[PDB]
Parts: C-alpha cells; structure tokens; sequence
C-alpha cells in the first residue's frame, strides 16, 4: 500500500535509463576518446561515466540499504571534486578570448584615431 | 505470523529450531572461514605496485597500457640514485645550462646518502641548479601523494644530502684530496666510496646520452670523467 | 708505492703507520681503500698484536685470532641502544679462534650494568634468528619488469618468500576447512524445510524488537514517571537481566571531574533500584 | 548552481632424507682466564666435545628419488687430503649428483671445502661457473683466494671488472642479477653458482636482491648456497624447490670448530669468571659471582 | 547530447531517492514474494554495473574508482600546460 507504488517508480526509472546506458555503453570508453581530439572534451567525456557509476554504486547501496554509507560517499567527493577542475579552466579560456578581442577592436580604433 | 505460521513449535520445532541453528552456526562460520582463506591467498604486492604503477603512467615513463618507454629504458639504465627524479632531470634539460663542473655538483647529491654535517649558504652557480632540482624532486612527491603513497615532501626532498656539492666541483678543478677533506668532517674512504659510487653514476650518465642521442651531455659527462678519474680516485688494490 | 705522488702523504696515513709499527692496528671503512685491506695482511701476517675494528671484520674471512674482546654489551644501531640479542651475539661470537693455531676461544665482554641470567642465556646462549625476506618494490624494477616481456610484474610476485606465511597459513586452515564441510552436510539434511522459513521469521522477531530496544530507551523519556517504588524490569545493557526492580530514587551524574565528558541522558542520570537476584559471589563490595 | 546536493538531500521519507646426526671431537683440557681447568678432562688428557648435524631434502613433485646416504662419488672434481666430516660428505655428494644444495652451517665450520666442489666440477663438464660474494673485499678476497687454487677466475665489480671472459668468476649478486636484466651471453654456460652469505636476503636494503635474482635465476641451473647455521631453514627449501623444480638439499650443523670461553668482565673490576663453557653450559654461579661484584678498563685487559 | 542524457540520471537518483526513502522491513517481512521482487529489481543494478566493468574491460570498487579518474588526472595536466607554454 505504499512500497507498492514505488516499485514501479524505481524500475521505470531503469527501464527509461538502460537503453540510454546501451547507447552510452556502446563504444568502449577507450574508443570514443580516440574519436575526440579534443583533450578538454575528453576531461568531459571521462568524468560522466565515473559520475554515472558513483551514481548508481550509492543508489546499488540504497537499494542494499546498508547502514554504513561511509566508503561509497568520499569517493562521490573526488567525483565532486574533478567536475570543480574543468570549469574553472574553461572560464580562463573563454576570458582569454575576452582580452584578446579588447586589444584588437581597441587598437582598430587608434587606426580610425 | 507467528501464531499463522505452521509448527510454531509443534513436533518440538524449536529443537528442530535447534538443529536449525547448529547447522546455521557451523554452515555460518564455513562461508567466515571460506573468507579467512579467500582474503588468504590474496597477494598483497599488487596493491603498493599499482600505485606505483599509476605513478609510472604519469610522467610518461610508460603507458598506460603498461608498455615500456624510452623514458622507461632511460629509467632501466639509471640504478646510482633516484631512477625517479634522474629521468626528469635529464629530460628536462637542467644539464643544458651546465658545465662538466657545475652539473657534478647537482650529480654529488646522488652518489651520497648517509646523514652528514651541514653546509653553509653555498655559491649562487651552485645553489640554483640545486633550487632548480628541488621543485622538480616537489612535482614528484605531489603525485607520489595523489597516489595515496606515505611521502613527506621534506623526507622526499631533503633525503638528498646536498653538502658535498662543493667539494666535487673543485675536485672537478683540479683540487688537492688534502685540501677538499677539511671542508667537512666526512671520513676520507668515506669520500673515496662515495666517488666511486659518482663514477657509476657517470658511467651510466655515459650510457644513459647513448640511449638517445645526446653526446652534447655525453661529451660534457666525458670531460667530468678526467675531472673525476685522477690521482686518489683513479688507485688500485692489493688484492689485485 | 704503488699509489701515485701526492697520496703518499696524506695524514691519515701517516699516523696509521707508527700505531702499526708498535704492531697496533685500527679497522674501520671511514679508513682509505687500501687502508682496509693492507691492515688485513699484516694482521694475516699476525704482526699486528691487537686489533680495534668496526663490525664488519666479522664479515672478513680468512682472518681469525684468538681473542675476541667485546667492550660494549649495547650498540646503537641506528633506533636502540639495545642488548645484543643470541643470533646477533653468536655470529659476533663466530670470529675467535683459529683452527689448528689455537686450542681455545676466549670470548670477554666488559659491563658495567646488572644483568639479569636470562640475559645471558638469551644473548650468549641465544638462539639464531629468522632468515626472513624483506622483499618490497622499486621503481626501476617495474619498467625493467615490463621490459622482460616473457616475464610479468605479477611474475615475481607469485613465488614470493614476503609472502609465504599467509602462504604456509592456508593448508592449516583447509584441514578446518575440510573438516566443517563434512561437518555441516551430516546436519544439512533437515526433516523440515520449514524451520528456514520458520528462521527467517524467528530471527526476525529477534531483530524487530531489537530495534525497539533502541527506541523504548529513549535519553530525555521515561521521565515524570520514576517517582520511587515503581516497578522496573532491570537489564543493564540487555545482557545483565536483574528482573524485576523497584525505584529507590534518581539524581543527575553531573561530572565535574572533567566536564568534557557529556553524558547522554540515559547516563547523566544515575538510578538506584533494590534488585532481588544478585547473585552470591558478586563483588557488592567493588562498586560505586 | 550544484548537480551533487541530490547526494546530500532528504528522502522523501513517510620434505625428505630428514634426519639429526650424531659427530664428536675432543680437546686438550685448559684453564682459559679461570684458575682451575674450565670442563672436566678426560682419563686421556683429552676433553670430548660432540656436536649435531641436520640433513633434508625438498623434494620436486613427479620426482624419483635415491637418497644421498646412500650415493658413493668415484672420482672427486676436486681433492681433499683429509676426514670429511659426514655433513660435508652429504652435500658434496649432491654436488655430485647434480642437484641444488643449501649449506647451513658456521662460518668456520666447513663451508669452503663443500661449494668449491661445484667450480672444478663445470670446469669438468667444460662450463662456467659463477661465485657470488656479497662484497666487494669479499669479491676481492674471493677472487684472490680462488684465482690463486684454479686460475681461470675472473672479477666483474662495481669498481673493477678484469677478466670477464675467465671460466670462473668471482663477483656479486648484483653484478648477477643485473646481468640477467642485460641478459648476459655468460648465463648461457651455466649449470652452477655458488651462493655465499644466503642468509643476508633478511636486509631490510638488499634483502629484496637476494630474493629476486633467485626467481630470476633459471630453472636448468643447480645451485650452490652457504648460509648461517639457522633455525628456518626447510621453509627456504620449500621456496627454492617449488620455483626451480629440482633437489635441494640442507645441511644444518651446530658444529664449533674452535673451542670457546665465554668470560664476563666487570667495569673497574678484575673478576673475570667462566659463565658458559665449551658445553655450552651456563655457569649460574660464576654468573652470580660476576653480578655480585656490583655495588681505560682496556689497558688492564691487554697487558 | 549529455543534458538530455543526464536528466534522465537525474530523475533515476531521485527515483533512487525515492524508494530508499522508506523502511522496506514492514513488506519484506511479510512474504518472499516482496523479497525476491528488489532482489528481481536489485539484479539490474549487479548487471548494470557490470556493463561499465566491461567498458573498463567491494574492494574492487575500490579498484574501480582510481582508474576512472585517473586519465582525468591526464587530462589538465595537457589543458593548463597547453596553454601554460602558450
């Protein structure tokens, strides 16, 4: 009467999500890399299937209910941890694009001065 | 339930309960001494050695795929000090800017290692090369740490004792062996050892160059070698 | 002479010659190379009477004497200044006596401290030690393991001597391990299946009211109800059952021996209760 | 804003050829430092002395063995005027035989007769055969003392390598097991190598190198190892034997060749008492006496 | 594309949220049959799990979580020095 509902929210949850892990699970995590030149999309790429797993290792340990959530946590903390890297790069490039095009519509300008 | 469930404790069930249990307690203790022998018969190397093994995939010694590189071999033909830091330095070029008399002093604090008498502030063409070593020899026991590895930066850091530095760099100047034993109260043999053990440093910072090409380090090594191999270093024994 | 020009003069040579000239010789490796072993002849000439050398001329062969004199029952090695245990003292006993030169050894250690004879016993009637490997890892060993194609990393790693007790622990463990599979197929055979069902029930109602343990003692409850005489059961951590009890009184187990310690509210206040099965050989005496 | 508070937030909640040897010896009767004689003599004038020898084997599997006290050598590789002493008759035998072999036993107690059996032995098979000395001194005392009785001895060190295309070669593990790295063209004629000193592979340094270039050492070769008289040692032959696949042999002795006087002597002090004899039998009451004598020292001592 | 990918992630963990949300002790008490059915519905997640091992392919979690970030440690170290040389 009340664990009966959740039943199928918790599996049709899965069975809206194992086709999508098919799909992402379909080239081997080595392979998809060796499409992408890009080394900055690649901190991207590599990140989400370890964030994906953490995610469903505590949801596994929910399921099991185990009321020692200790091990499973810290490392969803360096899971936490290596997202906080990238982006904090990425503002640095985006910036340095910012600079760059200070100069030269400032410079063009002294060309028209 | 338990007054719906069947044999409650009819027919003695809670004996049978009993021989439940009595099976349970020596069936329970198989699968907790299954596991005393299962975590048993684990080897305990792989866990230190893949630690050390991610190390190695670093710097680019090798590759992830556990395949050896040149930085490797490098690394398989230095055993006179830090296989480590040895392949960083000499990749990195901190031989370039030296002299066969300057580079002996960066090489002197490999070829030593027992605790000694403190040196005072030294020469500046002595100690930047040495400032220069110290944040490479920093780099390594960053990752060493993000390996989980037990290193203290200092005790990875000033494990290198540094004080003979001088001495070797004016043994590379021609020096007296009574002259450059006053300069600390190492012990004379002591010293002689620890040259000896600096020619085998050399001899493979001879061979190391051949690995890849580099006989502008060789050719300067060679020119360390006569700075080396001369009057007390150069005897022979008894023995023989 | 067979050394170059300007070694020939060097102090530490020159003040070794009239110590040996007196037939008076010092061993050490803070010595020069042919320091060491030029000592080593004259002392296998035996024209050198008494000899003061480190420790490693136990190590040096095919040089005996007869008297080995020890003047000091401790050495610093590096972390303790500690007794010199057997296995170290009868190797450090290996170096007096030579073959058909001497008919007796004499071993003589200079103290000033009181032993105690078991001492003794362990040091000079000691045992040997362990020969057991030290083996660990090393950087130039892996690239060079990976370089050995043949051979793995893993490779070294199997025929191990650092590992080989837990190795020689697990035919002690399966000649158990042997024994409790019979052991439990001769009780596997159940009459019933239903006593599983019936387990799993029955350790549940042993483990639904455990939870309820947990939750009837509540710290800050069971409060405005302990006026004394009021009947308690009694069970100090649920595995000491005194029975049935009756209120003497309560008070509050403020510390103020260190206030650091913070009592949950079950223990900051403490309660007497008269229980009547305490058994005989109890120590009323002992508690507080 | 933060995708990783969905972690943090609430639920929505409602072994062979064992066996222990009997030898003995006697010697002349002596007072030592102590003023009477320290063991009582023989009706001879002597003073019997006996001492014990320990022998097994590790086995390889699918093996068929004939044991070794049962082995008779026709002809020596190489000569010894002498009594051998049954524990060195033991293992030279396997020498003979062809096997792998562990000596056990004190520093003067016989272990320079038994391995230099296996050098002359490949120099009659034709082969090389390979000395390892921990040190260096040792390298060069070993050089000398074997280059002097065959002459085809070489040295590889550290510091000085002569003679590296000699039959016979004096040098150190780790100018061995480096050379098993290199992969060196000496390790093709080799059926034999003298261990000296096995009992240093305990080095929390080096110990790791003793242990390693045995693994690394090939199945084929039958090996020769001198190692302290030592308590643990059948365990090692289980580790040798498993990992090589063929026959080693212990030989575990507590034979002292020299008889010796073990003498405590007080700081200041001028009693110096026999505490444990020849016998190996502690004196409790000399010992007594030694403590008893509690409430530059040098010099009373030499002259 | 990821963020329509990811929010399906994110309605599963909240989902995950919501069934370890109550205590399970009151229905699986009661029959086996409510036993065996999260012990059915616990099997996706041992073979979900499992297809990740095989695009790597408790103590091997352990094993599992140093070598997933640890090309991400490869990573930055290109990202800065390509643009720290720069």
């Amino acid at each position: 009467e009340k664990i009966k509902p959740y039943v199928r929210s918790f599996s049709k949850a899965l069975d809206e999500l194992k086709p999508e892990i098919e799909k992402l699970t379909s080239k081997s995590l080595d392979e998809q890399l060796l499409l992408l030149s890009d080394e900055r999309a690649k901190l991207e790429l590599i990140n989400r299937y370890a964030y994906v797993l953490s995610s469903l290792m505590f949801a596994n340990m929910k399921v099991l209910g185990v009321k020692d959530m200790s091990p499973i946590l810290g490392e969803l903390k360096r899971v936490k941890s290596y997202m906080d890297k990238a982006k904090q790069y990425d503002n640095r490039i985006t910036k340095s694009n910012e600079k760059s095009q200070a100069e030269q519509e400032k410079a063009k300008n002294i060309i028209s001065n | 339930k338990l007054s719906s469930n069947p044999l409650t404790n009819s027919m003695r069930l809670e004996e049978l309960y009993g021989k439940y249990s009595r099976k349970h307690d020596l069936h329970e203790d198989m699968k907790q001494l299954k596991r005393k022998i299962s975590e048993s018969q684990a080897v305990i190397q792989l866990d230190d050695l893949r630690r050390r093994k991610r190390v190695l995939r670093r710097l680019g010694f090798c590759t992830p795929n556990d395949i050896i590189e040149l930085k490797g071999r490098v690394a398989c033909e230095i055993s006179s000090g830090d296989e480590l830091l040895l392949t960083e330095l000499i990749f990195n070029g901190n031989f370039n800017e030296l002299k066969p008399e300057q580079a002996a002093a960066l090489l002197s604090c490999f070829a030593f290692q027992e605790r000694c008498k403190e040196a005072p502030r030294l020469k500046p063409e002595l100690a930047e090369p040495l400032k220069a070593m110290r944040e490479i020899a920093a780099k390594i026991a960053k990752i060493m740490k993000d390996s989980k590895i037990e290193v203290v930066e200092k005790d990875y850091v000033e494990s290198f004792r540094h004080e003979l530095m001088e001495v070797v760099y004016e043994w590379c100047r021609g020096a007296t062996f009574t002259q450059i034993c006053k300069m600390t109260d190492v012990y004379e043999g002591s010293l002689i050892r620890m040259f000896k053990r600096l020619e085998e440093l050399v001899k493979e910072l001879v061979d190391v160059a051949n690995t890849i090409g580099n006989s502008s380090l060789k050719e300067k090594m060679e020119a360390v070698l006569k700075l080396i191999h001369r009057d007390i270093v150069s005897a022979g024994s008894l023995y023989l | 002479a067979l050394l170059p020009e300007t070694d020939r003069e060097l102090p530490q040579i020159k003040h070794i010659l009239p110590l040996l000239r007196r037939g008076i010789g010092i061993h050490h490796s803070g010595l020069l190379p042919i320091l060491k072993e030029v000592i080593e002849i004259l002392f296998q000439e035996g024209f050198l009477k008494v000899l003061f050398a480190t420790e490693t001329f136990s190590i040096g062969l095919n040089m005996p004497a007869k008297t080995v004199v020890f003047t000091s029952v401790r050495k610093w090695d590096g972390q303790q200044f500690r007794w010199v245990s057997g296995g170290e003292y009868i190797q450090m006993s290996g170096r007096a006596g030579r073959r058909g030169l001497d008919d007796r050894g004499i071993v003589i250690m200079m103290i000033d401290e009181k032993m105690e004879p078991q001492v003794a016993k362990g040091m000079v009637k000691g045992q040997a030690d362990r020969l057991d490997s030290a083996f660990h890892l090393g950087y130039n060993m892996i690239l060079n393991l990976m370089r050995v194609e043949g051979i793995s990393p893993e490779f070294m790693l199997e025929h191990s001597f650092f590992q080989f007790q837990n190795v020689i622990s697990v035919p002690v463990m399966e000649k158990k391990l042997a024994e409790l599979k019979k052991d439990f197929d001769g009780i596997e055979v159940e009459d019933e299946e239903n006593v599983k069902e019936y387990h799993e029930i029955e350790q549940a109602i042993k483990g639904y009211r455990e939870d309820v343990r947990q939750v009837v003692t509540h710290p800050a409850n069971a409060l405005s109800f302990l006026q004394p005489g009021r009947l308690v059961e009694i069970s100090v951590n649920g595995k000491d059952n005194y029975g049935w009890g009756a209120v003497v009184d309560f008070a509050k187990r403020i510390n103020k021996r260190n206030p650091s310690a913070v009592y949950t509210d079950h223990e900051s206040y403490i309660v007497n209760v008269v229980v009547n099965t305490m058994y005989i050989d109890s120590p009323v005496n002992l508690l507080k | 804003t933060d995708l990783f508070d969905v972690f943090e937030e609430t639920p929505v909640e409602l072994l062979a050829d064992s066996f222990e040897q009997e030898a003995s010896r006697e010697v002349d009767a002596s007072k030592g430092l102590t003023n009477s004689e320290t063991l009582q003599v023989e009706q001879d004038g002597k003073v019997r002395l006996s001492h014990q020898v320990r022998h097994q084997v590790a086995l390889p599997p699918n093996y068929d063995y004939t044991p070794i006290a049962e082995h008779k050598r026709v002809n020596e590789a190489r000569t010894y005027p002498f009594t051998l002493d049954p524990f060195q008759d033991t293992a030279i035998s396997c020498i003979d035989r062809g096997e792998s072999v562990l000596v056990s036993a004190h520093t003067s107690a016989g272990k320079t007769v038994v391995a230099e059996y296996a050098i002359a032995q490949s120099l009659k098979n034709k082969q090389r055969v390979i000395y390892t000395s921990p040190i260096k001194a040792l390298s060069n005392q070993k050089y000398r003392e074997l280059l002097a009785e065959f002459g085809d001895v070489g040295l590889m060190t550290g510091d000085i390598t002569i003679n590296p295309d000699a039959g016979c070669l004096v040098m150190t593990t780790e100018i061995l097991r480096s050379m098993l790295y290199r992969g060196s063209e000496v390790m093709r004629e080799v059926a034999w190598v003298i261990f000296d000193e096995v009992h240093y592979m305990r080095d929390k340094e080096r110990g790791v190198v003793w242990e390693e270039t045995i693994i690394l050492l090939p199945d084929k070769v039958r090996y020769v190892f001198l190692s302290a008289t030592i308590p643990n040692a059948m365990e090692f032959a289980e580790w040798i034997c498993k990992i090589h696949s063929q026959p080693c042999h212990i030989v575990y002795t507590n034979f002292r060749p020299t008889p010796l006087q073990h003498y405590l002597f007080p700081a200041h002090g001028d009693g110096i008492y026999l505490v444990v004899d020849e016998k190996s039998t502690f004196r409790e009451e000399n010992f007594q006496k030694a403590m008893a004598s509690i409430s530059g020292d040098i010099y009373k001592i030499v002259k | 594309n990821p963020d329509v990918l990811l929010s399906r992630v994110i309605n599963v963990v909240r989902a995950a949220s919501s069934l370890a949300s109550q205590d399970v002790d009151f229905y699986k008490n009661l029959d086996r049959g409510f036993s065996k059915d999260l012990k059915s519905k616990a099997d996706k997640l041992a073979d979900m799990a499992n297809e990740i091992i095989l695009s790597i392919d408790w103590n091997n979690f352990g094993n599992i979580m140093d070598n997933l970030l640890e090309m991400s440690d490869h990573s930055l170290d290109k990202l800065n020095c390509a643009i720290n040389s720069k």
